[PDB]
RNA sequence: UUUUUUUUUUUUUUU
RNA sequence: UUUUUUU
RNA sequence: AUUAACAUAACAACAU
RNA sequence: GGACUCCUUAACUUAAACUGAGGAGUCAAGUAGGUACAAACCGUACAAGGAUUAAUUAUGUCCAA
RNA sequence: UUGCGUACAUUCCUUAAUAUCUGGAACGAUAGAUUAUGAUUAGGUAGUGGAAAAAAAAAAAAAAAAAAA
RNA sequence: UGAUAUAAUUAUCGUACAAGCACUCAGCUAGUUAUUGAGAGACACUCACGAGCCCAAAA
């Protein structure tokens, strides 16, 4: 298991930019989420970017 | 509240408990008395809901030819007949 | 490595037709071709039903002319039947090499998605409407005239007009079809080793 | 009936629809019941072979080589006979 | 609903009765300022009516054109956000009524011509 | 005392199973384990450390003492054998005739005539899929004769199309049909339904094997709200457990307008590109005022389409929102979506 | 019949009950800390409120 | 512990939300209704 | 020992069965048939089997 | 001799050759194993 | 406790004597009426399914040709059409199914690669 | 010789 | 839509 | 003056 | 300090649904299906909920169906 | 020889998850509008746990709220 | 007219079922309480102060 970590590359998976994360699912996930009762307007983005694809 | 229970170390407060989600369909049921149908079904309704007559076309229209009801079966095996023989 | 030349003693109606071979593409599909050449030379012993997993004397339960003809059953025999080395099912591959080509091999699928099996098929004719939903994994490389043999047994209902099975089987000891797409190099940040090692602790 | 409580081999007998003159046969044993039909018992020949359908499935091989008979019951020559159960 | 090509509504009537005191309309109170009037304009078709009732929980009272028992519906609003208050407004409007009789299944379809080529009958072929 | 295995395997193969016997995930794993070893170092790997036997676990064994509950782990059922159909044929049509003269019965013209005499030459087959100059025929274009279908009255046409991805109706001119909850629809929403597997008059029936490509149904939504209330009850006697709902479903009401059936049809555009991506994922489409706010370059198109094109991310997703020119299903080979 | 003992029992008459109520006293204990507190922060919520 | 109380309440909640209501008219609940309006009238007292 | 039903009472019955003995099979149809002609000459039965297979 | 009580009807068809309360199945097999 | 008081009422409108009435008879009532009920929406299914069987097979019978043909024939020829659209079909569009079954005809029935006559001989 | 069995819930044995 | 009876 | 159980009456129904 | 069945086995009249042991399933605490009629046997991708849809399973294919 | 009937889809639509480990250590924030191919799910006696309700009484917060009057 | 269906409750290994209560309705009726207790590998909420916390009875 230790050397095995040593080996695997994390870096990779960090993402410089709010927002954007990585999932299990193997894809990238997209947040973006905003309420507005004043003008009665909700968003909620829950978009997906799949790797395979 | 929310979207879901958080079961996460980081809310296991008091203060993060209660609460329901609304719902449509649910508030419509919730709190409402319930009325039976039977023997309340007007004439002009079907089983199903749908527009329902209680008078013939005809007098409908007073008051306000067609295509034959069956087919031709004999014409059909007389024909399937000729053109297997054929 | 060399690619695999696996081969196919064919006879209709108690004749003996010929012998077709077959190249794997063990390069590009390396599972896939692992699956049939094992199969073919029957090194892996009994299987779910306690029976060998060998293409040995299975018949061919659909031939339709100049559209494809299917087989592989092991089980029954009749089409409600499969066993690969690694279980019921596996998973697909990637859809690189398109239906353009007499004599292509691939596998088939059932209702379900993920649903491959020991069931296989030799393609007649240019299919490009299955393009993306089957695997080409194998190319005929000799003995056409089995095939076209095979062919005249075929009905447009699938139906058959003399028995056809696989005789013998075994494998050999010493231009491409299309692609869908170009292929390109990925960033592969977990080695897959690591997946092989994680199942077993470590 | 009567009796509270019969067996089944008996119970079975008395769901027969047939006359009470072949009832009592059946009974007995001079007849038997098979197929909604009734008919006189297999007959067993000493020396001959039994009937493939009456022994198990393994003894048929041993069965088959024995001697059979295919003549009549007036021409029939054997040592002693009985119905086989 | 749209009907005869959309050409006709159900909707007819729609009376609102709520406080200008209690704090279970606030809500209401809410909604009767920003979005009443945007709502309004986008329905010209129906009418609106409002009631102030001090002692009295707010509630709301549609009516629909028709001549069936379902031209006639009530709904409570109480303790509920201008949102869930519009929701069920659009509910009202894009339904027919409350529909007490309308069943989910059945054979899903309703149409005055069961047959256009013509019924089986038996022929002396076939017996 | 010693109790022996059993080695003589008489059916199937034991396959033990974590859980309670339930529906859990059948997709095999992306990366397989081969059943045989090639080196002295594979067989030496394949040794389960985690799983070490020791004394201590034969004393769990052993212990007369309540076990661990059987509730934890259990034998797997028996395989199951699907039947393999795939693959499918070409999709194609193909046309008949039945004209009946009988005054007896009937109580353009030209052609009808002949047809009756000759109803085989009438016989026309195509293919589903697009192609170049011939379209949707076969080894060539359409014949010409063919706008004769075009002619024929709403009166006495008859089609089958697909509601929903499984649910099928027999649409007729003027009929209301039920259907699923769709989403984002409001009253006056006009839709085409693309799906239809057969076609028919009062004098042809275009089969359609797998579908019809050049046939569609025009509706428009009449109805969404909620079902009637149901009521479900359930319990055990002498047990004390039971369950009481009350559920309010969801329908949809759709009011046919025109079956068209044209054979000079053609293939229906891609997915469009929306403007502004937010609409996608709020609640409610924007309004005319609102969609002022809009910014745009010399060339008329949103500034903001530099930094994303905008470009269907998924199968099938577009289509859920009712963006597309017309709705279609697995049967329909057009169709691009999800399958289970 | 079933049986029965007294007269004037739960159940078997109108006002004796098994669990009846008992005379007590209300008062709670608190720390005087949190007295102290309290006023500043209601003075403080005066000034706030502009109620002074 | 009834359906006693259930009529008793519906009874109540129908008489308790109105103004201008008689001893006559009140009934039972006379005493609770004046209370209410005399609590009620509470928020209309100033310095 | 066991039985050869109590075997199959637990597998499906429409499973094939396992072939024992294989061999090649003819390879010329006219010179394969022509010794077996000349076994049968007094069996019209046989004849006409031949002839049809 | 052992005909009356419901413990010793045979299995018919889809039954398992084990049904509920019997007895009959073990004691033919005994029988023929040594009585 | 299973139910509401309120609704017991209501579901046992129209029944026999004290049975509408009395709370404790009711419960018992109203209890198995709705189980019934629960109970035959799930089972609903099949026997209409087998109705369709039946109503297809019958048609098919007409013109010779069996269900457990036609089946095939159909599946065969990429036909994916349920058996509720052809038992309406075979009811009420004659024209339609003799359509279906001919072309269904055609390919189960297939003739070998040889034909001989043997009627002058 | 075989298809037809405890099909022993009833009819039927139409081979 | 029954099979078998070596040379 | 007053709830239920309980007691009587009137009206309403037709593919029978 | 347990009721039926599978393998081994003590006692009994190689008896009994008894009495008592070793290790698997089910019921107990399991629904609907099959076995003619009343837990225990076979099968289950086994009952959150709703609708008029597709599938190799025990097993069936002369009539009740 | 080739066949066929059959019990069970979370394909479609609407809900739920409180003994520290479901992404969530994310996003939003004036106090959360329920994730559209998202993974495991939701038969249950005994025992244990979470949550929503029960029309009433008390409190010195029942008029800064569009339009209309 | 067609199809389908073994009142409810407790105990019990056992739906145990020919065992125990109930004609029906109205009113009453069975887990009440820490100025004195508590977190103990079968489950233990929260506020203030902090190496310091509480203050008893008079008043």
């Amino acid at each position: 298991a230790k050397e095995a970590a040593k080996r695997i590359n994390w870096g990779a998976y960090i993402s410089h930019q709010r927002g954007v994360r990585w999932h299990p699912q193997g894809a990238w996930r997209v947040q973006f989420s905003r309420r507005n009762h004043e003008r009665n307007f909700f968003v909620r983005c829950e978009c997906y970017f799949r790797v395979g694809t | 509240i929310a979207d879901r229970v958080r079961t996460s170390w980081t809310y296991r407060h008091s203060r993060y408990s209660g609460g329901v989600r609304f719902s449509l369909p649910r508030f419509m049921v919730t709190k409402r008395t319930y009325l039976s149908t039977k023997f309340r079904r007007p004439s002009t309704v079907t089983k199903w809901g749908n527009p329902q007559y209680t008078l013939p076309s005809n007098v409908q229209r007073e008051m306000q030819q067609h295509t034959p009801k069956y087919c031709d079966m004999l014409f059909l095996h007389q024909e399937d007949q000729q053109s297997r023989r054929r | 490595l060399p690619n695999p030349l696996v081969h196919l003693d064919i006879s209709i109606g108690g004749r003996d037709a010929g012998r077709m071979v077959f190249q794997l593409f063990a390069d590009t599909h390396p599972i896939t071709a692992e699956n049939f050449r094992c199969l073919c030379t029957g090194e892996t012993g009994l299987g779910y039903w306690m029976r060998p997993r060998w293409y040995k004397s299975t018949p061919f339960h659909r031939i339709v002319p100049g559209f494809m003809c299917q087989g592989g059953d092991i089980h029954r025999g009749d089409g409600r039947g499969g066993e690969c080395i690694y279980g019921q099912f596996f998973r697909d591959e990637r859809f690189l090499y398109k239906h353009s080509k007499r004599g292509l091999l691939s596998m088939a699928k059932a209702r379900r998605q993920h649903t491959n099996n020991s069931q296989f098929f030799i393609t007649f004719d240019a299919c490009p409407w299955l393009d993306g939903e089957h695997v080409v994994f194998g190319q005929l490389q000799s003995g056409a005239e089995v095939l076209d043999q095979i062919e005249e047994q075929g009905t447009p209902g699938g139906w058959r007009k003399r028995p056809v099975e696989i005789w013998n089987c075994g494998e050999l000891l010493l231009e491409r079809p299309e692609k869908l797409y170009e292929p390109s190099e990925q960033v592969i940040p977990i080695p897959d080793d690591v997946y092989i090692k994680a199942r077993r602790g470590f | 009936g009567h009796k509270h409580s019969e067996s089944v081999l008996q119970q079975f007998y008395n769901r027969l629809p047939v006359r009470k003159r072949f009832l009592k046969a059946i009974r007995k044993g001079t007849l038997i019941w098979d197929k909604g039909q009734v008919k006189i018992p297999p007959i067993a020949m000493q020396g001959y072979g039994l009937p493939n359908k009456l022994v198990l499935p393994h003894q048929k091989e041993f069965n088959n080589k024995l001697p059979k008979f295919k003549g009549k019951i007036n021409q029939l020559k054997a040592t002693r006979i009985w119905f086989q159960d | 609903m749209a009907s005869r090509g959309g050409t006709l509504w159900h909707l007819k009537e729609v009376v609102i009765q709520y406080s200008a005191s209690g704090n279970s309309s606030q809500g209401l109170r809410f909604f009767f300022r920003h979005l009443l009037h945007r709502w309004k304009q986008r329905n010209p078709q129906v009418q609106v009516h409002t009631v102030e009732n001090k002692y009295e929980a707010p509630k709301a009272t549609f009516k629909y054109l028709g001549e069936r028992t379902d031209s006639r519906c009530e709904t409570p609003l109480k303790d509920l956000s201008p949102g869930q208050i519009e929701q069920i407004l659009d509910l009202h409007r894009n339904s027919k009524g409350d529909n007490r009789f309308l069943k989910h299944g059945g054979p899903r379809t309703w149409t005055e011509r069961r047959s256009i080529q013509g019924l089986w009958r038996p022929s002396l072929p076939s017996q | 005392l010693q109790i022996y295995p059993q080695r003589r395997v008489i059916g199937h193969r034991i396959e033990i199973f974590r859980g309670k016997h339930r529906r859990r995930r059948m997709v095999p794993p992306r990366i397989p384990l081969h059943p045989l070893a090639a080196n002295t170092s594979e067989e030496t790997a394949s040794k389960d450390m985690n799983l070490f036997e020791t004394y201590r676990d034969l004393q769990l064994r052993w212990k007369k003492t309540c076990r661990q509950r059987k509730k934890k782990f259990n034998i797997a059922r028996k395989w199951r054998m699907p039947r393999n159909i795939r693959p499918l044929p070409d999709p194609s049509w193909t046309l008949v005739f039945h004209v009946n003269p009988r005054s007896g019965y009937r109580r353009e013209e030209n052609i009808l005539q002949i047809l009756a005499r000759h109803p085989e030459k009438g016989r026309v087959e195509g293919s589903g899929r697009p192609r170049g100059a011939d379209g949707w025929g076969r080894d060539g274009p359409l014949p010409q004769w063919m706008q004769i279908l075009q002619r024929t009255p709403q009166e006495e046409l008859f089609c089958v199309m697909k509601s929903n991805v499984s649910t099928q109706h027999k649409v007729t001119a003027g009929d209301l049909i039920q259907a699923e909850k769709l989403h984002r629809k409001q009253a006056g929403d006009k839709v085409v339904f693309g799906t239809v597997m057969l076609v028919g008059s009062r004098d042809w029936t275009i089969i359609g094997k797998p579908t019809v490509p050049f046939a569609k149904v025009e509706a428009t939504v009449e109805e969404q709200t909620l079902a009637g209330e149901t009521l479900s009850f359930f319990y055990r006697k002498s047990r004390r457990v039971s369950r009481f709902r009350r559920i309010r479903h969801c329908v949809t009401m759709l009011r046919i307008d025109r079956i068209v059936v044209d054979p000079n049809m053609t293939v229906d555009p891609p997915a469009p590109k929306p403007d502004r991506l937010l609409d996608l994922w709020a609640n409610r489409w924007l309004y005319p005022d609102e969609l002022d706010g809009i910014k745009r370059n010399e060339s008329g198109e949103p500034v903001v389409s530099e930094i994303y094109d905008g470009r269907e991310h998924q199968k099938g997703s577009y289509q859920r929102r009712g963006l597309t020119a017309s709705y279609r299903w697995y049967p329909d080979p057009q169709s691009a979506h999800w399958r289970p | 019949r079933a049986r029965i003992g007294w007269r004037k029992a739960p159940g078997k008459y109108v006002g004796v009950k098994a669990h009846p109520l008992r005379p007590h006293d209300q008062r709670i204990k608190i720390n005087k800390r949190l007295l102290w507190q309290g006023l500043k922060i209601m003075l403080s919520a005066k000034f706030a409120q502009g109620q002074i | 512990c009834n359906p006693q109380q259930t009529r008793r309440k519906q009874q109540y909640a129908s008489i308790i939300g109105k103004q201008g209501l008689s001893k006559k008219q009140c009934g039972i609940f006379w005493d609770y209704y004046k209370r209410k309006c005399k609590k009620r009238r509470s928020t209309k007292k100033f310095i | 020992m066991t039985t050869r039903e109590y075997e199959e009472a637990f597998l499906p019955r429409r499973l094939k069965r396992i072939k024992v003995f294989n061999t090649p099979p003819p390879s010329e149809l006219p010179a394969f048939f022509h010794k077996r002609l000349d076994n049968a000459h007094s069996n019209p039965r046989s004849i006409l089997k031949l002839y049809r297979q | 001799w052992n005909r009356n009580p419901s413990a010793r009807y045979p299995k018919k068809g889809n039954k398992g050759c084990r049904p509920v309360c019997r007895a009959m199945r073990k004691i033919r097999k005994r029988l023929r194993t040594g009585r | 406790m299973q139910i509401p008081r309120d609704v017991i009422f209501e579901v046992v409108r129209g029944f026999r004597g004290r049975s509408r009435n009395c709370i404790k008879i009711a419960r018992v009532r109203a209890m198995k009426a709705l189980l019934y009920s629960y109970i035959m929406r799930r089972q609903r299914q099949r026997r209409y399914r087998v109705f369709w069987i039946g109503r297809i097979n019958a048609a098919g019978r007409e013109w010779s040709f069996p269900y457990a043909w036609l089946a095939t024939s159909l599946w065969r020829q990429n036909i994916w059409l349920d058996r509720k659209m052809l038992a309406n079909l075979a009811e009420t569009e004659p024209a339609s199914f003799r359509a279906l079954v001919n072309e269904g005809k055609s390919v189960y029935f297939w003739n070998p690669d040889k034909v001989r006559d043997i009627q002058d001989l």
